[PDB]
């Protein structure tokens, strides 16, 4: 594997330093790097393909070296390189995408394609070098057991959910009590309604609650906390629980009462804000608690006083809310989040070839469904592929 | 062969042959002939490189 | 214009690889490289600005070497370096910002400016190096042909459109049937409303449909579909589609059904959703097709009955949404974003040098106006003029 | 300081150059660099901790060196290099955390750490090398006193604040005139409403304003700008400006009329955008001014004429908004951001280790209070130990 | 493909420069060019053909060269020859047409058959020479990155459309008002009518607008404009919208009043002409607005003033027209036109060919569909195929 890498820092730091102009020595102790390969190349055949709509074309090798025409090079010295590159290009390409769709349960944390099984060979380990590129740092790191880490803007722990759950309810549906929310990606957002306005509840508070589990920790996260889910804010007519009739929820907000958010790691509370909204930093958990109250306004002017009656029906509905937004965090398992590209590379490839669904992955790479049941397997797959992606990244986009 | 000599071997050559490898050379050459049947039994020709 | 780039790597790799310390062979490769510049140089003449309120200045060369005697860096090395490194920053600043401005019709691509149109020049192309700035990268393969391609958040590939579009309406605006949205940056958000919730409707569903057209190709997109449209969830009062008057808008709002989302390439379907909300991939596409429906609830509770009678007048007035936003993207040509600063470094020092209005950019630049009518003559200026920003950032930010 | 810096490119562009196969020639620029340090360092005694539940752990320097022999590199040579590495990891980590800490009114700008006032020495000096790290790259021409420079997605520049102010009020609250907003870290979404609608206005216009003060230049922002505030565009209960009672507040939303927004610097308008929605730049500002009007349509069909009577009770509340996002921008001054992880490094090692409060920071880091009386004190140690938190995470995340 | 010209200008430039007779010395720069060909070639064989009624003819190379000897060339040298460029011929034939069909979606642009793909190959690109024929010399410039440009007559910009839109109508259709056009290659016709001659129009005027939007910008355009359209003069009996009935037009012309004539290029008005019949120059345009008014006649003798009477029924139906047709012009992308056969060569050699459908180019190469669905792909198969049909009808017509 970590063959592959060098693979390419060798092409980019090359179709990069390489151009018609640079002295010789700005590249010597780049040439010399490169030469090396070709040398242990050259002979050994190589098959890609064999799987869905992808092509198998068979790859061998037969190249001279590099000149070295001192005194910065002359165009004709890069053209005749170029067009070394370009096999090699179209190559690695090749390679990526076939040992990019292959999956394995038992041990699918390894090489499995007829290419990549070669590579992971003896006499090509005489290659690796420049190892800066953030997956592959993570990834040596990983094989020898350590502290490994990623970084994500707006990252994708939630699996969506969309729902809620009457505390109180009728069949009329005229007299509710509950939470609804939204957890997707990055962000939560929660109500908590109360048809009856805390008029016959202790101290006229309703308690509210929502408990969310991340299928993996996430330490050092920036968020933004703040009152009231404009989503649960507005008219709606939701489908009763049983989906048998259709209830009505016509809030009216207030301030949420009591806020606590609380992000707990194994049942601890690591980290607890008490109403404070604005910009929070949870430092490692694996749970987000959010607790939040309805008081009912011991004081109203007539206009408010006239949406809460002492006797049904209750016409406009009492709620209050929060939004929970993970600007960034680091996690130590590869996920998805808002601006890498590698869970859409790897979906793009498996897409573009048909590649048939695998005993691995949920169809179509869903990643609802991969979040959701996050197994060991999973992840270990998701990070050679994601590793993968980002190798073929660096020459291909 | 004359890109060779004069510019000196980094082995590439050397390696190819090494890992006894499928190779090639390019251009004018000496060349001497032979009747002895058994020499292609002792194959010579894969001597003198 | 390769040549400028150099011009920076060169600098930077060098105002930050050059401090009291260091021993002089692990920048041996670098030194080199610099002097060779100098030499180059020396002699030649320069003239930059003379358009609008920006400075003319000329410049001139007449530089030393440098000492590639010693074997540590001694803080007297520096200092003689530094003063002379701050007049070919306080150069290029002044160089980049004078083609940073020029616009032409014919070729809008090559340089401009007398100080540029002189760098292109064949005797000093003996400067080219490093390469690895993702701009520059892509500048060189776009020249050779082939895939080149950049990385987006939140991208900009959307003109601003807040319309609406009424497929059933009359003179008092009661009984109103159709589609309003806001097409803005990476997001779209569209509601279908139909004011009397499907009563006399085939089946009592009332099919809905937003089409937006992409002026460029995204691939690789990993995009964000959410039920509802949370911007026309509220009352409103808008103007009629003449301007004559003004209509009520009052939303209750019901689950979008037979969502089906659809992302074509030249009229095919590459990728189709149906009812999938989270997180989904658009792998190639230049154009997007949200289909929704609103489906008069079959059963109702009381509550819910009372908001939809079988004959006018029609108070509350069903709505059904979507909210869709591309997270990340990978566009062939160049864009604005939310995370980088080229189109407002472009827009700024035009601005700020009080630049006069060109053949090719619309006023100030704006991005409305620009995506909109994303001419091959603007696409190419804005590419030149981004890869010129991001030459200027490695410097001066 | 810069020092420090070194330590770790040091060690990264090591752990990661330094794997079972690679050529030596590729390192030999590298090799050096390195041994040079120990040599430094070799015969010096150092001490981290004596701080809350900070450890206390000491140590000593007496290591070997390392070859330069061998072509290509045996995996032997690794391990009983990354065995001398890993005492350097767990030293700097001892190491940042220690000086990630300590607050100083006086000189916070500089060294305070019994660990680092020993590494500012001069005979430690011999070891700078490649600050190109965004983050060291500022730091030293700051030192230098010069124009120095950032980058951040989704900034965080204004303190959270959510209020209102009643313009036109009575003790009854039904029919007031004013606005409400929500400033917090990018964004700002303001309202105005009338719930007279305009009725006994001068050109049946009502006039809004909000101001927001930046506690620090941005320059070349990047902003979305779009009309109608979501936030406040749903039925609340509030509580009066004295505590006392509550309000109801019921929007009914229109276009804002005469949407003019200026971005001023020192009070004088530098980019001014007059009903421009969409992406727009602002150049150079530290404040903002919204202006926006409420205008009572002129023309009515029924059901808009029946929510706006000529006579109170004033039943729907006429409401116009804005809501601004800064996607990107550039600071002279170090801010947390939606990208960067700084803030939560800085505030996640305090929290672990039970770090009292000291005399610069507000308690727990808390971003608001910070921004809001951001003190030359403040800045110079949030720089000092962000550049810190940025020197760490190159090797520890 | 370069490759390819070459072959062809060696063989007229020879197959016409090699007659009995003709003194040697006017070919001595010509015979070698050639000689250099026969030596690359020779030993190495090729393939074409392989789809529809397309055969398989292979090929084989082994051929002397040519006596350079010689002062008078002798007839018996010609027939030695002629006999050599006879296999080229038929051979050139087999190869055009074998990639004058492929089409890839994808590089649609570049090489595709098994016979060029290996032509690119660089061991043959030992032959380029004398680019001068117009279509290679745009092909060049354009893989080299500049303003290309071609010439035309009478050129085919606008797909066929003829129909009509009536701006007041009514189910008797015996009081229409609208405009009906004939847009096709290089010519519109339209024409304004209103059975009502303005009667109740506001100065007696009713305005009427014709905008076409071209697929392509064309620069340098000599037009002529004259008033009326004949095409739209005489009694017509038509479909209604619906296609439920036929209404009739029965047209008495006008002079077209206040005509205006505006080439816009992105929305702005790059040339204008008020009036103006005869040539005019359009020098840069996307788009072509013609606007022109029916103003009734303020004087009428008794015939005119008895075919408009102040009611119906409206008999005699005012029209006005214009014509406007584009003699020549320059577009940077090929199209079609009244002089060049490429289109037909192209379309011909497919059609006697049987070549199926394939994913770029509609049935037919139907240049309508084609210039109504202009994509990047097409254009780019277009552009190849019609460089092919070039160098082609150099040796075949
Ligand atoms: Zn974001
Ligand atoms: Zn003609």
């Amino acid at each position: 594997m970590d063959v592959l890498y060098s693979l390419s820092k060798t092409l980019k730091d090359a179709r990069d330093k390489i151009v018609e102009g640079t002295l010789y020595s700005n590249v010597s102790d780049l040439i010399q790097q490169f030469n090396q390969m070709i040398i242990t190349m050259n002979g050994n055949e190589f098959q890609t393909g064999g799987i869905g709509n992808l092509p198998i074309r068979n790859w061998n090798f037969d190249f001279g070296l590099l000149g070295t025409t001192l005194l910065n090079l002359d165009a004709n010295y890069v053209e005749t390189a170029r067009n070394t590159i370009d096999y090699f290009v179209d190559f690695v390409d090749n390679v990526c995408m076939d040992e990019m769709v292959r999956e394995s349960q038992r041990n699918g944390i390894a090489p499995q394609s007829d290419s990549l099984r070669k590579l992971s060979g003896l006499k090509f380990k005489r290659i690796n070098f420049d190892n800066s590129s953030e997956y592959i740092e993570n990834w040596n790191l990983q094989n020898r057991r350590q502290r490994t880490g990623f970084t994500f803007h707006k990252p994708n722990i939630f699996p969506y959910s969309a729902s809620f759950t009457l505390n109180r309810s009728q069949p009329a549906h005229d007299n509710l009590m509950g939470t609804m929310w939204l957890n997707a990606g990055s962000e939560i957002q929660v109500a908590g309604f109360d048809y009856s306005c805390a008029i016959n509840a202790p101290a006229n508070t309703q308690q509210f609650e929502h408990i969310v589990q991340l299928r993996r920790v996430l330490t050092t996260a920036t968020i933004t906390l703040l009152p009231d889910a404009e989503r649960f804010s507005f008219p709606r007519v939701i489908n009763s629980a049983d989906g048998a009739t259709t209830w009505y929820f016509n809030p009216v907000i207030l301030r949420p009462n009591n806020v606590e958010v609380e992000f707990l790691l194994n049942g601890q509370i690591i980290n607890t804000y008490q109403a404070r909204f604005g910009t929070i930093i949870a430092r490692n958990f694996d749970t987000i608690r959010l607790s939040f109250q309805l008081m009912r306004p011991p004081n109203m002017t007539p206009a408010v006083a006239a949406l809460f009656p002492n006797a049904q029906p209750f016409e406009h509905h009492a709620t209050v809310g929060l939004t929970l937004r993970i600007e960034s965090a680091v996690c130590e398992s590869v996920l998805a989040d808002a601006s890498e590209t590698m869970l859409a590379n790897v979906t793009s490839v498996r897409q573009e070839y048909a590649i048939p669904v695998g005993p691995v992955f949920p169809p179509g790479m869903n990643w609802t469904d991969l979040i959701t049941n996050y197994s060991p397997s999973r992840e270990d797959n998701l990070q050679r592929v994601f590793t993968v992606a980002s190798i073929r990244s660096m020459l291909v986009k | 062969l004359e890109e060779l000599m004069r510019t000196g071997d980094y082995a590439q050559i050397t390696n190819m042959l090494l890992n006894n490898q499928p190779v090639a050379l390019v251009g004018a050459l000496p060349f001497v002939t032979d009747s002895s049947v058994i020499s292609l039994i002792a194959k010579l020709d894969a001597t003198v490189f």
